[PDB]
């Protein structure tokens, strides 16, 4: 939901009870919730320093935009009943992101203030591309692992022609220890099977008589094997290829496919034994980092309010939940309550008479 | 946005924050006073030590 | 550009122009200029408008506390002849065309007076030649 | 130092508007004005000139307002300071314009007499 986040210079303490509700500066008649902002003791540091800093913080503040952004739509491809909107319902270091929007509290304990915002911001800066290099890493071995996972999931796909035989045929339909007999899987589908189990010593010569014998039936074709003489396979091939009987030279061994089975298996319950715990890690590292979101937010809020005013740092901050399609209405009341602090002169674009920023879902 | 008193407010913004800046730097002025005490006053010890302890 | 059967024209001619390159060539030279300059005797030698002189032994003008000049200064301000101050006033202002420092040298001198004071003058040739060293001045200035 | 841009009016409001919610217009306003002008140097306009400055002391605003303020129009060659020695040498050279006007002069005197005897045949 889309919050305001407005400063006013503070002439007046009585202010407090602006932004909290008070009907003579309310929003729409008390029909549009307003909500006083944590104003904490932040020094100053610099001033004409602090105008490429906070220029500086501004860009920063635009890649935190893009960090965070990525690690929503990542959160969307978590997947697993955790798609996009399925758990639309995301938390706010654990409680809702209304509750902590609309509860905004700063502690201390995350960057000694005493340091210079400069460095603070520097700081935040570093741990925002640590974690940053974190998610690019664990979903680049997370999505190497799901494309795995599906190659052998497609590996289960495909006709005889485009797909193995690991739970259709044995290993004693085909000659054992032969000297010189090749056995050939030759698909035939069902409109010739009686055409090549009839015809079978017309395909070709050298052949073993009677071993014109079926081994299973799939869902579009029949499956058989002819046993020949090893140069003789490739007059039965020459033959058979026009004929409807799609050659298949499948080779069998119990390591062959049971090996790729199992390590399907496993790598299926690794991928989800690392599924857990990459649930954990994206909640509790987007925790902070949609903390730090709003922090930086706040810090440029109250840099801006210090360079807009005056050299006392008392502004009066504020967040403030416009009332639906009646944002104009409160635009006009908004202008005529902030024209009067300058009075001389402040189009207003994004260069309005006061100090706003803006959060969203 | 300024009335006729108020560019003077805000010069006096520039102003009043540049004394900060002086009493900040006056402040890491005797820091660094009192670090270069520290130096030489060690270094000059131990030169002045080093003597006594030869002619000992 | 006229061609002739003849090998002798051809032959001569071509001779003629490399052995005429090499006299003009060697008598491109700086001793003989400044002997003849500092003795003040100004002919109009083809020396003075060789390009190659200012492009590369333009330095060679700048003597001790730029001696060249200053007396080309003075005698400037002493001699009358036209031609003569013609050639001075023509090599101070090939020189000063490419050192915007010695520009500034010859400005703390006070040259420009006198070639302003020498613009206005009987020969318009010597005051035409005055406009051109004056403009080679107005150069950045 | 203080420096103070050179700019024909065109859209002062505008742009000293625009300069003001980009910069925090804060210092004092210095306001001068040149009637019978001169053509300006590029196009010839024959234009008036006003201006308005309020030129900030950080390096920073020194730079960013500087590109701004060439970027759009103006002439920040000129740079006043403190020293008043600085000025008189200028008034020297300002002293030294009337040669420099005479030297023209006669360069326009000599380029039009020249043409005639050409002319002529």
């Amino acid at each position: 939901t889309e919050f305001w986040l407005i400063s006013a210079p503070g002439e007046k303490t009585c202010q407090q009870t602006w932004e909290k509700l008070h009907a003579a500066t309310t929003k729409n008649n008390n029909l549009a919730v307003s909500s006083k902002f944590n104003i904490p003791d932040l020094k100053v540091g610099t001033l004409d320093v602090l105008v490429g800093l906070s220029d500086e913080l501004a860009k920063l503040d635009a890649f935190v935009e893009g960090v965070v952004k990525k690690v929503a739509q990542y959160m969307a491809d978590v997947l697993e009943d955790s798609k996009d909107k399925v758990q639309e319902n995301l938390l706010a270091s654990g409680v809702d992101l209304v509750t902590y929007i609309t509860r905004f509290q700063w502690d201390m304990a995350k960057y000694p203030i005493k340091q210079s915002l400069k460095n603070i911001s520097e700081i935040i800066a570093k741990g925002v591309t640590q974690i940053d290099n974190d998610l690019k890493s664990r979903a680049s071995a997370y999505n190497n692992l799901k494309g795995n996972l599906q190659n052998l999931e497609r590996k289960n796909a495909g006709s005889l022609l485009t797909r193995s035989l690991a739970e259709i045929v044995k290993k004693d339909d085909f000659v054992l220890d032969s000297e010189y007999l090749v056995t050939l899987l030759v698909v035939v589908p069902k409109l010739n099977h009686n055409d090549w189990i009839k015809q079978y010593e017309t395909l070709a010569e050298m052949v073993v008589p009677r071993s014109s014998n079926v081994l299973s039936e799939d869902q579009d074709s029949y499956l058989c094997n002819v046993t020949l003489f090893r140069k003789a396979v490739d007059d039965f091939r020459h033959k058979a290829r026009e004929n409807k009987f799609i050659v298949r030279d499948f080779q069998y061994n119990e390591e062959e496919m049971k090996a790729d089975k199992e390590e399907m298996t496993r790598l299926s319950t690794d991928k989800k034994k690392q599924f857990g715990p990459l649930v954990r890690w994206l909640k509790v590292n987007f925790s902070e980092a949609f903390i730090a979101w709003i922090h930086i937010k706040a810090l440029r809020v109250f840099v801006e309010s210090v360079l807009r005013y005056g050299l006392p740092v008392n502004f009066q901050a504020m967040l403030l939940q416009p009332n639906k399609k009646s944002v104009k209405k409160l635009r006009e009341v908004l202008h005529e309550l902030y024209k009067h602090l300058d009075s001389s002169a402040a189009s207003q674009q994004e260069y309005y008479p006061y100090v706003y920023y803006k959060i969203d879902c | 946005a300024l009335s006729d008193a108020d560019v003077q407010k805000q010069i006096k913004h520039m102003m009043a924050f540049i004394e900060q800046e002086a009493n900040e730097k006056a402040e890491e002025i005797d820091a660094k006073a009192e670090e270069e005490f520290n130096i030489e006053k060690g270094r000059l010890v131990q030169t002045q030590r080093l003597k006594i302890m030869e002619y000992y | 550009q006229q061609k002739y059967d003849d090998e002798d024209i051809s032959e001569d001619i071509k001779f003629l122009l490399e052995k005429l390159g090499e006299s003009v060539q060697d008598l491109s030279s700086f001793d003989e200029y400044s002997s003849e300059l500092k003795s003040g005797r100004l002919e109009w030698s083809p020396v003075h408008k060789s390009e190659k002189f200012w492009r590369e032994n333009a330095v060679r003008l700048n003597e001790k506390n730029y001696e060249l000049l200053k007396i080309l200064t003075k005698l400037l301000e002493v001699s009358d002849d036209p031609q003569v101050l013609a050639v001075a006033a023509h090599d101070v202002g090939e020189y000063v065309r490419h050192y915007p420092r010695g520009k500034r040298v010859i400005e703390q001198l006070g040259g420009k007076q006198l070639v302003m004071n020498h613009m206005h003058h009987e020969d318009q040739q010597v005051r035409y030649n005055a406009l051109l060293a004056v403009q080679k001045l107005m150069v950045h200035n | 130092g203080f420096v103070a841009g050179v700019i024909n009016r065109e859209r002062i409001p505008t742009f000293e508007r625009m300069l003001w919610r980009v910069c925090r217009g804060n210092v004092f306003l210095r306001q001068a004005e040149i009637e019978n002008p001169l053509e300006d140097p590029v196009t010839g306009d024959y234009v008036h000139k006003s201006v308005f400055i309020i030129f900030f002391q950080g390096d920073q605003l020194k730079n960013r307002v500087k590109k701004i303020c060439e970027g759009f129009r103006a002439s920040l060659y000129p740079c006043p300071e403190t020293p008043q020695e600085r000025k008189e040498m200028a008034s020297g050279v300002n002293t030294r314009i009337d040669d420099l006007q005479m030297v023209l002069n006669q360069t326009e005197d000599h380029r039009q007499r020249v043409l005639q005897a050409a002319a002529k045949n």
